[PDB]
């Protein structure tokens, strides 16, 4: 372990034509012991999806924080948050403390509904933006999912086919990893509606 | 402060097959945030089918694998010119890493080949001493990226039947050499766009009862 | 706090604190609790360093009591803990961190459904049947997943607890000497005298 | 990276080498440490680079207002708010200035800031890392009162010795000439000065 | 363990089509002081190599003695052996490579980075490192210290990859060496305007030209130039 | 990363290459390098990506300001000083390295800016990982005084040398020309070393490839009366 | 790692985990952390990898030896000191160690000694090792019977490995069992956790927090 | 953590010793043997370092046993207790140091009494008849003496133990499982189950 | 503590401090860093003066048993002895070493042996902690081939420039001078040196 992770957990966002998808496993670990099979990474705002993983506490803390930061901005414009904007939300919220700094490393994934086009974000500690569309992957298993996703990358699958694409990257990569073993949930996003499929899989 | 140890980078892939055998290994050479070499073999032919390569820090996997090629040469002058198996040097390599663990070699040693039955077989290292026979593994620093596709696309773990819910896995496909060869390519490849420590050229060498061949791609120096 | 469990069952929540306060070399007092009520369906126990453990357990406890007056109406358990949880995480970006590590049970009178959370001192809430921290956590969530049934009777619970303390006793060098075991129902909290 | 002021008869004659090396690698080559102060106040610099910038910059926001409110400022004036300002940030901060002016009624004055921060009246200074090469040939071959001539051929020669015995010490030799004829600037190139 | 104490600093070098081109500045660098001026870092073994080492002085010059005694070693033991078993770079090359990787294991290495250039008696360029460390490559292109940052780059465009050495011709080569020795006295605090330079020739051998200087030394942008960046 | 500065008589370019890694690994492949001051202001960014971005932004916001306020053009002389402070204040506990470069009437500047607060000027610059690389291609084959085509090969060259030599420098190389009075040419993909090599066999499979075990529907909107 | 083994009325049972982990990567998951010494003998590979495949190895070497010399089986007494006199003299140099030496003999019967790299000789009847040993214990304790059928010693033994690698971060790989005779062990096979864990979930009514 | 005590009676040596071994932060086995014999009539308790233990104690008993073989009859415990005195003042020069304390408890069949010894850790050999090492001695030199009379027997030296390893068990935060007694007199070495 | 020497046409003078410095404390303000180790060829010591001292006495005795078994020495042949158990004991002794002698037959001639062991022709050398103050101001007034007063004067005035910037240079300034007539001691007091 390191101390900016020790509790893991993995996301992995992906872009096809005109869908978004994201997924995450739902071990929780502490050290060696593995602690609960339910406990969601990705939580969403409206219709923004985010994945936060790291050190376990932030997750937690920057979930409720980031909920009173949409609402507030919701109420007062009388409209929905949008995920090109919602990118350099996060970047500020992480930079406020450089020094003893939120240790996380969030997915941003969403569709806009002002131009139908799939947007995807990475950021590090202190928050950066890393505006590749073409696929972001944070977690402890970064490495291997840098990897995983690239050979199997073709760009703009159907996304029923991407549903395929991302399941498969993230169940291999998770075997390997070794904070996260347990669970996945699995969001294929779409303008229409957004699709939350839970896989079967192997626990440890 | 002298210090022994450094970094010279690589990584290197073995797959075993059904009646063949790959050793592989990008030809790029590092020190720092330069590049030494765009084109130096990390995969070393030694004979009776036996590949080696010791990828890493090449002070240690130069070093062990001069031990192992002298230790052929004595076993043709006393055990009288005999196949010198893969299972058997396995031991032997294990034995000249722990001749000194108390100043440990760091190297990421595969070697590949046939067994005696003919069947594609890998076995590899920990840089200490052990080693245990494997079907896929990546050694080398973008190691972490290449194993995950190794097992769905060879060893087909994670992948199921359609028309079922995906509750009956789809069942094993023997290779091809050609077959190999390809998914090698793959791994290299996708390691050169999201790693940066390989690059320049790759070097397959394949061991089959037909020779041993050399093959050459270039990758990229992005 | 030498050892801490929690096991949730069919109508009840059921938790175990340690007898034992070791400090030094010397445990100065073997028989002394280490949970307080919060509410009286809501009883958190507590386990962590010594002298962060006292002060934190009722602080707490004066401010999840304040809401209760204020409302004059009960703080649900979901409510309950996300406020344990929120205090940790601050503290640990604050001047004086805690080790303070809580299981929070209640039995949830508006969902009419028992609740577990488990809280660890960095601050990590987890809906979990199942918790312990320290390295009691380490030898019997193991054992937990054979013996558990879906569901069982609060005597089963009680059964199922007595056989987490036996294993705990046999591989563990810490001693707690007994627990007190605390039951959270429907109708209170209450005592029951268990070896 | 050794810099020099040297008080002759009508003036003083600041030099300085402009090569700036954060490890082995020059940072840059052709940057001058030839900084105004005021019109016929300038300052040397040496030592950690970003902190006598920062240093040199807050000397001029005085000094600006010294000009405005106080009439202009001696050469004296300018060199206590260097001595100041070190003193004050002693462990944030190490700073070898050297700070030298022309006035009219008084001549050339030079006084070396050390890195500790202190003020020292001196006929000629030699301050930084480049300067512990040079200190033998710069106490012979002065001498009091000079023409003008002489003074930058001492100034050129002293300089062109650091940088056999230095690494830090290269470029080319900048020199700012303070006189009542104005400023001038004055330069040399490597061609030239190794020939010496 | 030890700790260096006067160093050399670079040595660039790549190859040709008849042969390969070594150089390096003269320096004997004491840390902030340029103690000593013309130390030879480029010691000829034999005609047909030269070996050229920066780094450790101390380890330099015990080196120089051992390569000395390898071609008196070389005539030992046979009737003739300076034409008829010739010496090679490979040799040598390997020779350094057992001896300072030992040297490593024992805790006490010798501190140089070596660049091994010459051509064999197949005629064929040799142009390979080696080091304290024990790596050893082969390169088109070769620099060790400082120049393997930032001098190479420039000697890389020259010749890409291994099969673009016939494209160079000797004096192609040594322009672009020139080129790699202007660099390094412009941007190494540890370089110095003084070098020599050695090249190995198959169809000639040996020239090597001692005490050249850079030429073409630009500083006339210089007076133009002004401030730290801002001049009020 | 790479970045590098040419001055040349009408104006400044500023290239930098697209790739950002942090670790070994890479983190985007193509992902700007070039942060937008002022109009006329640009500047590339090296080092921790993080802290480059932000500071650019913060500085960025305040010249925008100052324009407005000056109620004049936004000098790169501004910009600078105003950097350099903020800059000093964190006392190098901030890990910014840029090379800024901009147009303002004063004329043409080129400059480097550390971490610490040391600050320089040349006629050719640059900073980074790939800086020796880049550094060794403008010294040789630049001299003072140059045209608009050849300051933008010479510029492409340095980056193009940086991407081959240097590990945390790859793919492509994005440049920025901005010359005196004339708009900034932001040109997105300039060059290319080296295409991709695509994957040889198909990887979109059917469903049911990857198990499902439940199937639901997340809120994201408010229901009417339907 | 997650190894266990227990003494029982047939044999000794030995079970272990198959996946080694480095640290936040994980090195295989396919390992094998038995040791076939000799037919008779089995060792366990817990603590570091290169330490226990080596010396127990040599372990092999000398088991063969002392049977050439005196025509008589060697003791599983004599055979677990001779490697803790062994691994004491290399005590300090890095050596990690902590294997279980199991074995049946007509003169004995069943014996365990765990065997540490401090240089220690414990008679056990239950012994775990690893990191992953906190939760080995939690099943295998509470459901152990000296008189147990061979049958459902094999059951217990991977009831014991389940929990453990489920609740370990470093073990998974497969549930690799032995029972060992005076006959000596006989290999009882390699079964995927993967699919052995949702059977166990149905049959037994276990793991209730685990939704798929 | 590893109880070893040491009373001399009139008649008798009575040595105890724990049966936890743990080794990590967790007990390795509930139930062992921590005491063995060097002779017929002299018994050697052993605690102290971690796996030092197994091999200190099995070397001291094969000296003791060649000499005995050597003389045809068993040596006196003076020259037992100074023997092993030697072996620790040795280890201490050396670059092994063995970290184990002892007591030495024999039944001198010359002069008529028993004879209790003990050795340091550091190697420090002296003759007390309350002796103990460890976490034990700090509770039990005490302890012992309180109603320890000149004029003693074996039963009123074994009511007196019993209540020291009750005290133990009370104040220290070690779980020792019970202790093994085991009784020296001229009549043999035998074990006698304790609580 | 500086020592160094001058080749000249009829020679080389080795040149001394007198000063034994252990801190900043003087043992000894005499005790002189010129020792004789052979007939012909003095050495200069600087570094620790323990460490140094033990060397020599090494190397002097190689140089006796050379003289008897296979003729006298040289400059060349002296250095080298220095050298190996300098470079073989590079961590356990800290020495640098100038070792200068006459020969008729190549006449003066010196060698300096820095820290850690390396051999260097030199013309002329400059070693201790007060050298690279006086670094440039020899480079300056050093010629070959010059006349014999020129050369003590030069020596002379180098040193008494060493004890004007450099706080452990001092004593008397003492000189060894070889020559093929043997051997002259010179000693110049700071009531004649330091005024110049």
């Amino acid at each position: 372990s390191d101390p900016s992770s020790i509790n893991g957990g993995i996301v992995v966002a992906m872009t096809g034509k005109d869908c978004v998808a994201i997924a995450c496993d739902l071990r929780l670990g502490s050290q060696s012991l593995g602690v609960s099979n339910k406990f969601e990474k990705i939580f969403h705002y409206g219709h923004v999806f985010l994945g936060i993983t790291g050190l376990a506490t932030d997750v937690t803390t920057l979930n409720e924080m980031f909920r009173y930061k949409t609402n507030l901005y919701k109420l007062k414009e009388e409209r929905a948050i949008e995920p090109e904007t919602f990118t350099q939300l996060v970047s500020s919220s992480l930079y406020e403390r450089r020094f003893g700094p939120y240790f996380v490393g969030p997915v941003v994934a969403g569709i806009n509904s002002k131009s139908g086009k799939p947007f995807i974000a990475g950021f590090d500690l202190i928050g950066c933006i890393d505006e590749a569309k073409d696929f972001i992957v944070s977690g402890t298993a970064s490495d291997q999912l840098f990897g995983m996703c690239e050979s199997l990358y073709e760009p703009n699958l159907e996304p029923e086919d991407l549903f395929e694409t991302i399941s498969q990257a993230l169940l291999n990569a998770a075997d390997r990893d070794a904070l996260s073993g347990w669970g996945a949930v699995v969001y294929i996003i779409k303008k229409d509606e957004v699709v939350k499929r839970y896989l079967k899989m192997r626990q440890d | 402060q002298f210090n022994p140890y450094g970094d010279n980078g690589g990584t290197i892939l073995g797959i075993a097959g059904e009646d063949f055998a790959v050793l592989a290994g990008d030809t790029r050479n590092i020190t720092d945030y330069s590049i030494n070499s765009r084109y130096e073999p990390k995969v070393f032919d030694c004979g009776d089918n036996i590949v080696m390569s010791a990828n890493g820090f090449a002070a240690d996997g130069d070093a062990l694998v001069k031990r192992f090629k002298n230790s052929v040469k004595w076993y043709h002058f006393d055990h009288n010119d005999k196949k010198l198996s893969i299972n058997s040097a396995a031991r032997n390599i294990q034995h000249l890493l722990y001749g000194k663990r108390f100043f440990p070699y760091y190297v990421h040693t595969i070697i590949a080949g046939l067994d005696e039955d003919g069947k594609g077989a890998v076995y590899s290292f920990d840089p200490v001493g052990s080693y245990e026979r494997e079907q896929c593994r990546a050694g080398g620093a973008a190691a972490s990226l290449i194993m995950p596709f190794l097992d769905n696309q060879v060893n087909f773990k994670n992948q199921y039947e359609p028309g079922t819910n995906g509750k009956v896995k789809k069942p094993l496909k023997y290779l091809s050499v050609e077959e190999v060869i390809k998914l090698v390519r793959d791994s290299f490849t996708s390691a050169t766009e999201r790693h940066i420590q390989v690059g320049d050229g790759l070097e397959i060498l394949i061991v089959t009862k037909d020779g041993v061949r050399k093959e050459f791609y270039e990758l990229k120096r992005d | 706090m030498d050892i801490i469990l929690g096991i949730r069952v069919q109508d009840s929540v059921i938790l175990a604190s340690s007898k034992a306060v070791t400090r030094g070399i010397s445990v100065l007092k073997d028989s002394d609790d280490k949970t307080r009520q919060l509410s009286p369906h809501t009883l958190m126990s507590f386990a962590g360093e010594a002298g962060d453990t006292v002060q934190f357990a009722e602080y707490i406890q004066a401010n999840i009591q304040l809401y209760s007056i204020r409302e004059d109406y009960e703080l649900s358990p979901q409510a309950v803990s996300s406020f344990v949880r929120q205090e940790l995480a601050k503290s640990i970006r604050s001047r004086r961190p805690y080790q303070v590590n809580v299981l929070i049970g209640g039995y949830d009178k508006k969902k009419n459904k028992p609740e577990l959370y488990q809280i660890d001192y960095l601050g990590t809430k987890v809906e979990l049947p199942y918790g312990a921290h320290g390295y009691s956590g380490f030898y019997t969530f193991s054992l937990l997943d054979h013996h558990y049934r879906p569901d069982m009777t609060t005597e089963e619970g009680l059964d199922l607890l007595k056989l987490c303390v036996q294993e705990l006793e046999k591989r563990m060098p810490m001693d707690f000497k007994g627990v007190i075991v605390k039951i959270v129902d429907k109708d209170g909290i209450r005592q029951v005298d268990d070896f | 990276t050794s810099i020099m002021a040297v008080t002759f008869k009508d003036g003083v004659i600041l030099g300085a080498d402009s090569r700036t090396t954060t490890g082995a690698y020059i940072a840059n080559r052709v940057t001058d440490k030839l900084t105004r102060v005021h019109d016929k106040i300038w300052c040397c610099r040496s030592g950690s680079a970003a902190d006598t910038q920062a240093i040199a910059d807050i000397v001029q926001y005085h000094l600006e207002l010294y000009t405005s409110q106080y009439g202009t400022p001696s050469t004296e004036t300018a060199a206590s708010v260097f001595k100041e300002l070190c003193y004050e940030n002693k462990d944030n901060l190490t700073a070898g200035i050297i700070v030298a002016g022309y006035d009219d009624k008084n001549k050339g004055e030079v006084y070396t800031i050390p890195l500790g921060g202190s003020v020292h009246k001196l006929p000629y200074a030699i301050a930084g890392s480049g300067s512990t090469f040079i200190y033998g040939y710069c106490d012979k071959n002065f001498r009091e009162n000079m023409s003008k001539e002489e003074t930058v051929d001492f100034i050129k020669h002293s300089l062109s010795q650091a940088i056999k015995w230095d690494g830090s010490s290269g470029g080319v030799i900048r020199m700012v000439v303070l006189t009542a004829a104005g400023v001038e600037r004055l330069i040399f190139y490597p061609d030239e000065y190794e020939q010496l | 363990t030890q700790q260096p104490i006067v160093t050399g600093t670079s040595v660039i070098s790549m190859k040709y089509d008849n042969g390969v081109i070594i150089a390096a500045d003269n320096l004997g660098s004491y840390g902030s002081l340029l103690r000593f001026n013309g130390v030879e870092r480029l010691i000829p073994v034999g005609d047909n190599t030269v070996v050229g080492i920066s780094g450790d002085i101390s380890d330099m010059q015990h080196i120089e003695r051992l390569l000395k005694d390898l071609v008196t070693e070389n005539a030992y033991d046979n009737p003739l052996a300076d034409a008829e078993e010739a010496l090679e770079p490979s040799y040598i090359f390997e020779y350094l490579a057992t001896v300072m990787y030992q040297r490593r294991s024992k805790m006490n290495p010798l501190w140089n980075a070596i660049i091994v250039a010459g051509v064999q008696s197949n005629g064929d360029q040799f142009l390979r490192y080696v080091n304290l460390l024990g790596v050893t490559y082969s390169s088109p292109t070769l620099a060790t210290g400082f120049g393997a940052h930032m001098a190479n780059p420039l000697l890389r465009k020259v010749v890409d990859r291994e099969s673009d050495i016939p494209k160079t011709t000797v004096q192609v080569a040594e322009e672009a060496i020139v080129n790699a020795m202007r660099v390094l006295y412009y941007r190494d605090a540890r370089s110095s305007r003084n070098f020599s330079l050695a090249i190995i020739d198959k169809n000639t051998g040996l020239t090597f030209k001692k005490n050249l200087q850079v030429e073409n030394m630009k500083w006339d942008f210089a007076k133009d130039i002004k401030g730290y960046g801002t001049q009020k | 990363t790479t970045i590098v500065g040419v001055k040349f008589n009408n104006g400044v370019v500023i290239a930098a290459d697209t790739r950002s890694t942090q670790g070994p690994i890479v983190a985007d492949k193509n992902c700007a390098k070039l942060h937008r001051i002022s109009p006329k202001i640009w500047c590339a960014g090296a080092g921790t990506a993080a802290d480059t971005e932000a500071v650019t932004q913060l500085i960025g916001s305040n010249i925008e300001l100052h324009s407005l306020y000056t109620s004049r053009e936004p000098r790169v002389v501004s910009a600078l000083q105003m950097l350099k402070q903020h800059l000093f204040k964190y006392q190098g506990h901030i890990g910014a390295y840029l090379i800024v470069a901009g147009v303002d009437p004063t004329g043409s500047h080129l400059f480097s800016i550390h971490a610490h607060g040391s600050t320089d000027v040349g006629y050719y610059l640059s900073l980074g990982s790939g800086s020796l690389a880049a550094m060794a291609v403008l010294e040789s084959h630049w001299k003072q005084d140059l045209t608009k085509e050849e300051a933008i090969k010479l510029a492409s060259d340095a980056i193009q040398a940086g991407i081959w030599n240097d590990l945390g420098s790859g793919s492509n190389v994005d440049v920025c020309v901005m010359e005196i009075g004339k708009d900034a040419e932001y040109l997105r993909n300039y060059l290319t070393p080296n295409v991709r090599e695509e994957k040889q066999k198909s990887y979109k499979f059917p469903r049911g490839t990857t198990a499902v075990l439940k199937e639901s529907i997340v809120n994201i909107c408010d229901i009417q009366e339907e | 790692t997650t190894t266990l083994a227990f003494r029982f009325q047939g044999g000794i049972i030995v079970a272990v985990d198959s996946r080694a982990t480095a640290g936040n990567w994980v090195a295989s998951q396919t390992v094998k952390k038995v040791i076939e010494i000799n037919p008779f003998l089995l060792g366990t590979m817990a603590g570091g990898a290169a330490d226990c495949q080596f010396w127990e190895t040599w372990l092999g070497s000398q088991c063969r030896l002392h049977e050439l010399r005196e025509k008589e089986r060697i003791s599983v007494a004599a055979a677990s000191k001779i490697l803790s006199n062994l691994v004491y003299q290399y005590k300090g140099a890095g050596l990690s160690m902590g294997t279980m030496i199991c074995g049946y003999t007509r003169k004995e019967g069943p014996t365990i000694y765990y065997v540490d790299s401090d240089g220690t000789r414990l008679k056990g009847d239950i012994f775990c090792v690893g990191s992953g040993q906190t939760f080995a214990y939690g099943v295998l304790d509470s459901n152990y019977k000296w008189d147990l059928s061979v049958e459902d010693a094999l059951y217990l033994g991977k009831r014991s490995i389940l929990a453990a690698a489920h609740r370990d971060a470093y073990s998974g790989g497969s549930v690799n069992l032995y029972h060992v005779t005076e006959d000596g062990w006989i290999y009882h096979g390699n079964h995927d956790v993967g699919e052995l864990f949702w059977k166990v979930k149905e049959e037994e009514g276990s793991f209730n927090n685990v939704i798929g």
